């Protein structure tokens, strides 16, 4: 398992604990965060050019 | 510290000239109980081979440590200088008949005397004339031999790197459209190759590596130059540390080039073969005991403590990797350490390195934690505007100020 | 204001300039000329020291900050305590010196830092944590730090300092013993160890649970996720202020149109 998950073969996890293996089932369609992440970091810099204008 | 492993036949056969003293001169002589046999073979060799100044600057602390033939050395300094006088009114005599064709070996051959003399700071700026003289591409292949090999011998990086960029655009791009597929010797291996040594000094690991690792073992064994046993060293080490398990894979592992030079270094073999395989007690243990051979090194020396700290921050990285919880028992004896020592070791790659985990000191269990997408958002977002208001508030007052005119008179 | 901040900060009643410090200035009175550069600057001096004595370091490293930016061509004795007073206060509230503006006055950079060298060396101290370190440099300059005044805020720094370790411990751990806490953060006892995380959930530094049993100390480091009523209403609150303050800005920008020396160029 740990040669495969390694390799990008197998999509998952090994709780060495307990003895599983947690596969991925998820990563759905969360690319509406991601954009608005994007989003957040362009208004940051962009305030910070227009206060610093000439003074 | 013993070296069963290591027989005097591949130590003395691996270099060649003066280029021996200057290995084991200062670092290997931090080791008692091992410099005093290898003295019984430097006293038959650095006698000879044109040494004059080195002959009494180094043999003057091993002197006091202890009939001789003083009286050798002081006829060698006198007869040198005679020589090179005498061949340079016959060099003369072809430049003033106006022929062009047998001057051509004047420059070529003046300055391979430099080389062997011992003084080469006059040979780098004789080679700057010589560049002007080269208008065929014929005469440009001959010149670049020579000035790759005479940079490194000085150790002056700074114009290393300024002057080896020249060399890049000079020769209309890799003559033309590659003459036709390469020609049959690879005289672009051990272009290469030179650069894989001088990118290590560079600090920069990964660039060494990967120039150095396309080398071809067609040249097979040249003891005109350095040995191959130390290339695979260094590739097989720049490897492991800089290059992820992709890359790992497409160059070293299943690279059906670099196998060749693993065969003549079975240890470096094994290294990277067990890191790969996720076997990392082995990989480290085995690690560890090399570390002091390479030691004594001059060229590795310097780059040791670094790279070790790297494999072993990349061992970390990829135990961890398939897993969402790991026991730090089972973790502590993978890696030679105890479980005190790796929550120490963890805590520093959880602070700031690439891993993301959280130590359980209670039942000793790292597990993994996963940030959560939308609230990271959300306290990002209200953060920025928090600051944004801030900003504004600010530069509002600045306007009320710039207005009014007010400063402090 | 100047007047008024001062006269509540001799004879310490600081409630009542609350109302007056709450508002953003955005206007300057031109009172007839006068109104030297010492009153703007005294005025978000006292309000910083006012803001200092409440615990409020937000709103306190504001004016002080303001007060630095001040266009300046000499060193005055109002601005230079209030470079030495930006740097504790950052280091209570944030955990190193924030960067001043670009535009501040040339003169912070050239004169006033010099003179404020025991707190340029605090700070530097205060960014590898070692609270014994940092202990022997508060009682060598001590003579420094009590003659300027500002004595009590440089012992908040030490406490600060205390904090912000275990504040990082939520950063790398998940449960903790308070004997062994009490060993990187240098408390030198699980019961002094114990009380400190304590103050710390009651203040809402840190989102930890104390187990007595084991001796242990979990970080929960999960305080809500943005799904309730009341965030949304935390939203719009924010949301109002902006709106509001981009209406001003609105407003200010249209007089300027109609302004007859804007037309001509």
């Amino acid at each position: 398992l740990v040669q495969c998950i390694l390799d990008n073969t197998i999509h998952g996890r090994i709780d060495q604990v307990n003895q599983l293996l947690e596969l991925d089932h998820q990563k759905r369609g969360g690319a509406r965060y991601t954009a608005l992440d994007k989003w957040t970091n362009q208004l940051n810099s962009l305030n910070q050019a227009v206060v610093s204008k000439l003074a | 510290v013993e070296n069963p492993s290591l027989d005097l036949e591949q130590y003395a056969a691996s270099y060649s000239g003066l280029m021996r003293i200057e290995r084991l001169q200062f670092i290997a002589d931090h080791c008692p109980t091992l410099r005093v046999e290898a003295l019984k073979m430097a006293l038959s060799f650095v006698q000879r081979t044109f040494n004059v100044d080195m002959y009494e600057e180094i043999h003057r602390k091993l002197s006091e440590a202890t009939a001789l033939d003083t009286a050798w050395v002081e006829a060698t300094r006198k007869k040198a200088l005679l020589k090179l006088e005498k061949l340079d009114t016959d060099l003369k005599n072809y430049k003033g008949n106006s022929i062009k064709e047998s001057i051509r070996r004047g420059h070529d051959d003046l300055g391979d005397h430099y080389l062997d003399c011992g003084d080469l700071s006059n040979a780098l700026k004789c080679y700057s004339r010589a560049r002007d003289y080269c208008t065929s591409a014929k005469h440009v292949i001959n010149m670049c031999l020579n000035v790759i090999k005479v940079s490194v011998y000085l150790q002056n990086w700074s114009h290393v790197l300024s002057y080896v960029s020249k060399a890049e655009s000079t020769p209309e791009i890799a003559e033309q459209r590659g003459e036709r597929d390469s020609q049959t010797q690879a005289i672009l291996t051990k272009l290469k190759c030179a650069a894989g040594l001088a990118e290590l000094a560079a600090r920069k690991y990964k660039q060494a590596a990967k120039c150095l690792l396309l080398a071809s073992f067609d040249h097979c064994d040249f003891p005109e130059l350095l040995s191959p046993s130390n290339v695979a060293i260094y590739g097989g080490l720049c490897a492991l540390a800089t290059f992820d398990r992709q890359e790992l894979q497409r160059n070293v592992i299943s690279s059906s080039s670099f196998k060749l030079f693993l065969e003549l270094e079975p240890q470096v073999r094994d290294i990277i073969f067990k890191f790969y395989e996720s076997k990392y007690a082995s990989c480290l243990k085995m690690l560890d005991e090399m570390k002091d051979n390479l030691l004594l090194d001059m060229y590795l020396a310097p780059h040791v403590r670094t790279l070790y700290t790297q494999i072993r921050n990349r061992a970390l990285i990829q135990y961890f990797s398939p897993y969402v919880s790991a026991d730090m028992h089972r973790m502590a004896a993978a890696f030679n350490t105890t479980v005190a020592a790796l929550e120490d070791e963890l805590t520093q790659l959880i602070l700031e390195g690439l891993i993301s985990a959280r130590v359980d000191s209670h039942s000793k269990i790292l597990y993994a934690r996963d940030v959560d997408q939308r609230s990271t958002t959300f306290e990002k977002s209200l953060l920025m505007g928090k600051e944004f208001q801030r900003r504004a508030k600010a530069m509002m007052l600045r306007a009320a100020v710039l207005r009014n005119q007010i400063h402090v008179k | 204001h100047a007047d008024l901040c001062q006269l509540c900060l001799l004879a310490k009643c600081f409630k009542p300039a609350l109302p007056y410090l709450d508002v953003d200035m955005m206007d300057i009175c031109k009172e007839n000329g006068a109104y030297d550069a010492k009153h703007f600057l005294c005025y978000y001096y006292y309000g910083g020291m006012i803001y200092t004595g409440l615990k409020n370091f937000e709103r306190a490293l504001y004016f002080y900050e303001q007060a630095i930016t001040t266009p300046a061509m000499a060193v005055s004795h109002i601005m230079l305590e209030s470079y030495k007073k930006y740097i504790l206060v950052s280091l209570i509230l944030l955990g190193k010196v924030q960067q001043l503006p670009k535009y501040t006055s040339q003169i912070v950079g050239r004169f006033i830092k010099p003179l404020s060298n025991a707190y340029h060396e605090l700070a530097q101290v205060y960014s590898t944590n070692n609270p014994s370190e940092l202990r022997n440099l508060v009682n060598k300059h001590s003579e420094t730090f009590t003659r300027d005044n500002n004595m009590g805020l440089v012992k908040q720094c030490l406490s600060s300092l205390y904090k912000k370790n275990i504040q990082r411990l939520t950063k790398t751990f998940l449960t903790l013993s308070l004997q062994d806490m009490a060993s990187r953060v240098q408390l030198s006892g699980p019961q002094e160890a114990e009380k400190y995380v304590l103050h710390m959930i009651e203040d809402g530094e840190i989102f930890a649970s104390i187990n007595q049993k084991d001796g242990m100390v979990s970080f929960h480091d999960n305080p809500e996720k943005y799904n309730n009523p009341a965030m949304l209403h935390n939203i719009d609150q924010e949301m109002l202020k902006c709106i509001e303050l981009d209406e001003r800005l609105k407003a200010m920008d249209q007089e300027i149109t109609v302004n007859p020396q804007f037309v001509q160029k």
